[PDB]
């Protein structure tokens, strides 16, 4: 019942990969990212959202095509977020001790750790580790500082 | 062991090593743990490596046409370059990138050396006319959009085994203990390598290895464990180390003074000369012990003492009085106070009589415990017992 354990046995077994492997990704990532916001445009624009069909892009595409597009556009993401999974408890373990708790923190980081995993961008080489983690960092603090005091005070 | 430099058969930085023809195995280490047998030969191509995912993204830094092999900055990357540059989209995105060690070339009619190419070429022999310095590497496969031979200068390398040992001479007790010199040397890899931009400055090191060998025990035992050991003697006239590979077995023993009463005690001796097959043979030690007094000491068992059980008597120990009773009285019997013991007349004693005899008895104490059908018990007859030591219980 370690729980965090718990968690970080499996995620063990899901394995750690490389830049090359992590580049098919990222095209199809941004591949399926902008090609919602098309999704929102023509929301914006009308109906609030294309959300039919090959219309719920406006764009054009054989159908079955194109939820499968977007299956391996996004699953390269969650295919990322957890594919990494350690270093952001190496990171969240360091706020384990500083406050809110090891697996609340884990998430937090989760959190950011999508966030980045989607912005971000392989044209300028580096890799993630000098990046993704930023973000976390930041999801972090914004926690043990947006709460773990139960009463919150001015973050600032 | 031992660590050796060497400078010489090291490479520059990096590069590939179309040696020819030194003899070291697959050895299990064609790897680490080299007895490099024979080389006057070993030749290479020490080059530039700069090898790097990323995309397809960002110089053209090429071969086909070289680029500079001078200090550029390739794919947002550098050398301190020595040549001629080859890329590795193999990947929609690539890997690695080798600037090339040495001059580019020039051609065109590419069949010319395209035909006369896939050897490294050699000083002396010209190009198509042009003549050479080194055992050229040419390129194998000439420059391409045409135009350019490969260069990369070669350097070949030697060696046959060892060095020369200094004055020294590696020894133990040798007799089988085989403890004694061996220098490793060592080469990391072959013809078919091409290696990364330092140095592979090994590809000769002597390590030192000083084994042990033979399998005997009386002298030579831990085969794997009878293991070297390092002071520092020889540090007089020829203070200069010498490197003791000594081995060991440095036994002890205990107090040499732990005198007591019961305890057999202590002493004691050596046998020692500092500096032999560890004196041929060698009876070490001593214990020699004292008894809580002087008398006949029975109730033992002929050999070591495993046992801590042995008389030692005297007329009390073994006790003894006198018997106002005359010449009277029998052999050994476990006399309880007062029984008919100076016959017609009775005494204290619990044990051992042996006998009666001027009235000189000899009425040892050994106390009845008189005991119950029932026991769970504990010992034994002879077995003298120790102070307290628990003897048989009845449940």
């Amino acid at each position: 019942e370690d729980s965090i354990r718990l968690y970080l046995q499996e995620i063990g077994r899901i394995r750690l990969l490389r830049a090359d492997e992590e580049i098919e990704l990222a095209r199809k990532i941004a591949d399926l990212l902008e090609l919602e916001r098309v999704r929102e445009r023509l929301s914006e624009k009308l109906e609030r959202d294309p959300r039919d069909s090959e219309w719920a892009e406006a764009v054009q595409l054989p159908l079955p095509a194109f939820r499968y597009r977007l299956h391996i556009g996004r699953r390269a993401k969650d295919k990322m977020v957890q594919s990494n999974l350690r270093l952001v408890v190496s990171i969240a373990k360091k706020y384990m001790n500083r406050g809110l708790s090891f697996q609340d923190l884990i998430q937090e980081g989760s959190l950011g750790l999508i966030r980045a995993a989607e912005k971000f961008d392989h044209e300028k080489g580096y890799k993630f580790s000098t990046y993704a983690t930023w973000w976390i960092r930041q999801a972090i603090t914004r926690a043990i500082a947006d709460q773990s005091r139960t009463i919150r005070l001015p973050v600032h | 062991v031992a660590e050796l430099i060497d400078d010489r058969y090291r490479t520059t930085t990096g590069g590939f090593l179309k040696f020819a023809g030194v003899e070291v195995q697959k050895k299990g280490k064609a790897k680490l743990g080299y007895e490099v047998v024979q080389g006057g030969t070993l030749l290479w191509i020490p080059e530039e490596t700069h090898e790097v995912n990323k995309d397809i993204s960002l110089l053209l830094v090429e071969d086909g046409q070289y680029v500079e092999a001078g200090t550029e900055v390739v794919k947002d990357i550098f050398c301190q370059n020595s040549g001629v540059v080859e890329v590795t989209q193999k990947n929609d995105i690539l890997r690695e990138v080798v600037v090339k060690p040495g001059e580019l070339l020039m051609v065109d009619d590419p069949e010319a050396v395209i035909g006369r190419d896939n050897t490294l070429l050699q000083p002396g022999e010209e190009l198509l006319g042009q003549v050479a310095t080194e055992l050229r590497y040419i390129q194998y496969v000439e420059s391409p959009e045409g135009p350019a031979l490969l260069s990369r200068p070669v350097v070949e390398f030697a060696v046959p085994s060892n060095p020369d040992v200094p004055s020294t001479t590696s020894v133990s007790q040798q007799t089988g203990r085989s403890i004694q010199m061996r220098a490793v040397q060592r080469l990391p890899y072959k013809d078919s390598e091409r290696v990364k931009s330092v140095e592979g400055v090994e590809l000769l090191r002597t390590q030192l290895v000083l084994e042990i060998e033979q399998e005997g025990e009386q002298e030579h035992n831990a085969s794997p464990l009878a293991a070297d050991i390092e002071l520092i003697p020889d540090l007089e006239d020829a203070d200069v180390q010498r490197l003791q590979l000594v081995i060991l077995e440095s036994l002890v023993l205990r107090r040499d003074i732990a005198a007591d009463a019961t305890q057999g005690s202590t002493q004691t001796s050596l046998e020692v000369k500092d500096g032999d097959t560890i004196v041929p043979g060698s009876v070490v030690a001593r214990t020699q012990i004292l008894s809580k007094e002087g008398g006949i000491v029975r109730g033992v068992q002929k050999g070591s003492e495993a046992v801590r059980r042995c008389l030692v008597l005297r007329h009390s120990d073994m006790a003894t009085l006198n018997i106002s009773a005359k010449p009277k009285v029998k052999a050994g019997d476990l006399i309880v106070a007062g029984t008919e013991l100076a016959p017609g007349i009775f005494a204290e004693e619990s044990g051992q009589i042996v006998g009666v005899k001027n009235y000189a008895v000899t009425i040892r104490a050994g106390r009845p415990y008189r005991v119950s059908p029932g026991a769970v018990l504990q010992i034994e007859d002879g077995d003298l017992v120790q102070r307290g030591d628990n003897l048989v219980l009845l449940v």
